[PDB]
C-alpha cells in the first residue's frame, strides 16, 4: 500500500448512450392543410323580382 | 474499426479495492518526488452514508 504514481495512461474510453433513429429520418409528416373554401351545392334563386 | 478488446469486469465492489486517480489544483506533476501518498477512510462502514 505505497500508492506510487503510476505512469501516464495510453487514451480514453467514454461510455455514452446513443439515441435510436430508426424512427426519423422518415418521410415527414406534416399537418394537412385545410381545404379552400368550395361553393356549396344546391344554391337557387331564392328572390324574385316583385310584379 | 480495426483495434478492439475483450471487456471484463475484474476486481469486487469494494472501498480500497477502486483505483484512485490524482489532480492537483497547482498544476501538473511532471515529476514524483519521493511523495508519500496515504489513504485514509472512515473507522465506521456500516452506515451507508
Amino acid at each position: 500500500g505505497g500508492l506510487t504514481c503510476a505512469s501516464a495512461p495510453q487514451g480514453t474510453l467514454r461510455i455514452l448512450e446513443g439515441p435510436q433513429q430508426s424512427l426519423s429520418g422518415s418521410p415527414l409528416q406534416p399537418i394537412p392543410a385545410s381545404p379552400p373554401p368550395q361553393i356549396p351545392p344546391g344554391l337557387r334563386p331564392r328572390f324574385c323580382a316583385f310584379g | 474499426v480495426l483495434p478492439s478488446a475483450r471487456w471484463q469486469y475484474c476486481g469486487a465492489p469494494d472501498g480500497s479495492q477502486r483505483a484512485v486517480l490524482v489532480q492537483f489544483s497547482n498544476g501538473k506533476l511532471q515529476s514524483p518526488g519521493n511523495m508519500r501518498f496515504t489513504l485514509y477512510e472512515n473507522k465506521d462502514s456500516t452506515n451507508p452514508r
